[PDB]
């Protein structure tokens, strides 16, 4: 197999097929949010399935380098092409031509018109990522966290209105104690806000940013992230002050700041690194909220009305010539005909030439005012029986006297004799 | 419509047992028909013939196909620019390959066909690509010798 | 139709490793006997066969995966996005110098509709 020159130029043309595809997205003109979130998805399977092509074609280089001494060498050449040759002569018996070698990948990354999606992006939907409440990405969910928030707080003087206005803090004091249970609901909270973050923009490397938030939450948020000018030094996982740097330093691998303590830094470092997270998507997602925060409102202000118009968002004639009386036909769908000139006409017409192929029995005179079908198929068998009798079968009707014994068996039907003679 | 072959270009001297006649070599053509126009009352130059087999209807296509009967370019087939007095022998490929030499042809052409017959009515439009290609097919192509049928390239739609 | 891309396929696989433009594989296979018509340029497969040879010889460019490995396209989706921005930008372009083109033949057909056909003057 030519997996340097055919795979390599196939996984290239993939590879151009599905930037085309992506650019040819990215021209066209949006004009709804979820078709917009649709194209991003698929826009972004695409890059992904892109980016696996490019890392399965760029190990195929192993063999390539033993390879391009035989393969550059002049002295060989057609010996090999001639072998090849003779190894593709063989029957050409296939009558099939086969235009799908480009035309497929070209339509596979392609929409239709009446659903806007590729062909491996068919059972992709935006309602299984997606609740309804939050509109494809324009708000965020937020009933459940609130319910989740009174019910650990144990009191019902929260609103939602007091939980925006709790959550909407980035660094001020917060609402609970650090080394309660509310670490658990916040942790819930901030993968909540991660898969939120992760479906708003579906397009924006994930992984990338979740590298960059590692980065800032090791180099940074660990090394006193916030200066004062106590106050100097704060710490988030001790949550306790400092004098001066020097003393943070000292006191950073000290015995209880490591695992002599609750709230150290090897029991609780995922609780900080998810609450950094949750300030991230706080910082990254402000105007998310802010919009989600305007909807409550006005879904608070408005009535019972507005609010459910939101969630739903010659008479002679007529006896002379033979009229007035019906007949009907069985072999003709029950159609009831009118009066006789027109119902003994019918039997030669279209219809009835149509209802009588449906038994399989030919339209000839003798089928004539015959209307039920069993009296049809009965007639047919009388008459097949008829016409097979009287014609001259010589098949079975014949007398021949084999010569295997040349002077007896005149009973060989026109079959024993071939047998005999064979 | 598969056994029988539409013939197109009949000049006056061909008659209904004409084409039979001149059919009957190629196969056994069983019924000639030829429909009578209602303002003159004769044949509009276009009629079928019935066979037995379809094979006699093939050869009859291949083998009378483009020939000059009658003085006239008689076809035998399997039953903004306008062109007139068309010879029916060409087909769609056949006018885009011819009209590919003056211009380039924006898509496939098409010819008009009867409602009763459908091979050749004698009108077919066509479509450039630009205006220099149309004015070079009527000051070329409007007027110049086809197979046995002068023709004539016209505009279909100008504004003064 | 399978037969006639595997030949031409292998066709632009053992011309695209010549040193020499006439010193290829492929022309002394046609004195060794053996009928290739997709060699000529008369054919319509032969502009078919000129871009696979292309392909072939893009696929052994020093990027193309023989002795180095992409980072850009294998490793970055920003500069995916940016290339295919790039794309629909030059195909807008492209789409607008056809427009241009489109309007300056009707102005050259307006143009040469109106002049006067009557003024001949011989010299
Ligand atoms: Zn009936």
């Amino acid at each position: 197999m030519e997996t340097i020159l055919e795979q390599q130029r196939r996984y290239h043309e993939e590879k151009e097929r599905l930037m085309d595809v992506m650019a040819k997205e990215m021209l066209t003109k949006k004009s709804t949010l979820r078709d917009q979130i649709n194209s991003d998805h698929r826009t972004r399977a695409m890059q992904d399935r892109y980016m696996e092509v490019s890392g399965n074609l760029r190990d195929l280089y192993d063999d390539k380098d033993g390879l391009r001494k035989e393969e550059l060498n002049a002295i060989s050449g057609p010996n090999e092409f001639a072998e090849f040759y003779n190894r593709l002569k063989q029957i050409k018996e296939f009558h099939r031509k086969h235009p799908n070698e480009i035309c497929v990948p070209m339509s596979v990354e392609f929409e239709e018109l009446l659903k806007a999606r590729e062909n491996p992006s068919e059972e992709a939907q935006n309602l299984v990522e997606f609740t309804d409440e939050e509109g494809y990405g324009r708000y965020l969910d937020l009933h459940d966290c609130y319910l989740k928030y009174i019910n650990l707080k144990a009191s019902e003087k929260l609103d939602y209105i007091t939980y925006l206005s709790i959550f909407d803090q980035l660094f001020d004091i917060p609402k609970e104690r650090k080394n309660a249970e509310y670490k658990r609901y916040l942790e819930m909270l901030l993968e909540y806000l991660q898969d939120y973050t992760d479906r708003v923009k579906p397009l924006q490397d994930q992984n990338e940013l979740f590298g960059k938030i590692q980065a800032e939450f090791e180099k940074k948020w660990e090394n006193g992230t916030f200066p004062g000018w106590e106050e100097r030094a704060q710490r988030l996982f001790s949550t306790k002050g400092k004098s001066l740097e020097s003393l943070d330093t000292s006191l950073f691998a000290k015995n209880p700041k490591s695992k002599g303590t609750k709230r150290d830094t090897e029991r609780n470092k995922d609780i900080a690194f998810l609450e950094a997270q949750i300030y991230e998507y706080v910082e990254i997602l402000g105007e998310q909220r802010h919009l989600t925060h305007e909807n409550v409102q006005r879904k608070q202000a408005r009535t019972g009305e507005e609010r459910e118009e939101e969630e739903e968002e010659p008479y002679w004639l007529y006896k002379l010539h033979g009229l007035n009386i019906n007949y009907n036909c069985e072999i003709c769908g029950n159609y009831t005909y009118r009066g006789p000139k027109a119902f003994q006409r019918h039997f030669a017409e279209w219809r009835h030439a149509h209802g009588m192929r449906c038994l399989g029995i030919p339209n000839t005179a003798h089928f004539a005012n015959v209307t039920q079908i069993e009296d049809a198929v009965s007639l047919w068998a009388k008459l097949k029986l008829q016409k097979a009798s009287e014609r001259w079968q010589p098949d079975t009707e014949e007398e021949y006297e084999d010569s295997s014994g040349n002077v007896v068996n005149k009973k060989t039907y026109e079959d024993l004799k071939r047998q005999g003679l064979l | 419509q598969d056994a029988t072959v539409y013939v197109g270009g009949l000049d006056e001297k061909v008659s209904e047992p004409l084409l039979w006649e001149l059919f009957l070599q190629a196969g056994p053509v069983v019924n000639t028909h030829m429909p009578k126009d209602r303002v003159t009352g004769q044949h509009q130059g276009y009629g079928f013939v019935e066979f037995l087999s379809e094979e006699d209807a093939d050869y009859a296509i291949k083998i009378m196909n483009m020939i000059k009967l009658y003085g006239k370019p008689i076809r035998v087939n399997k039953a903004n620019i306008f062109i007139g007095n068309l010879d029916p022998e060409i087909d769609e490929k056949l006018l885009y390959d011819t009209f590919s030499a003056f211009g380039v042809i924006l898509q496939t052409p098409k010819i008009m066909r009867d409602p009763d017959t459908g091979n050749s009515k004698g009108y077919a439009f066509i479509n450039f690509a630009s205006f220099d290609a149309s004015d070079a097919a009527i000051e070329a192509m409007n007027g110049q010798y086809l197979c046995n049928r002068p023709i004539t390239v016209s505009y279909a739609f100008k504004k003064d | 139709s399978a037969f006639d891309l595997d030949v031409v396929k292998l066709t632009a696989q053992f011309v695209a490793r010549n040193g020499r433009q006439f010193l290829t594989q492929l022309m002394q296979k046609e004195q060794r006997n053996y009928q290739f018509d997709f060699l000529r340029p008369q054919h319509s497969l032969f502009n078919y066969f000129t871009k696979l040879v292309e392909q072939y010889t893009k696929i052994l460019i020093p990027p193309k995966g023989l002795f180095s490995k992409l980072k850009k396209e294998a490793e970055n989706p920003r500069e995916v996005l940016d290339q295919v921005c790039y794309r629909v930008e030059w195909a807008k372009f492209q789409e607008r110098e056809r427009k241009k083109e489109e309007e300056e033949k009707e102005k050259e057909r307006v143009a040469y509709a109106q002049i006067d056909w009557h003024d001949f003057v011989v010299v």
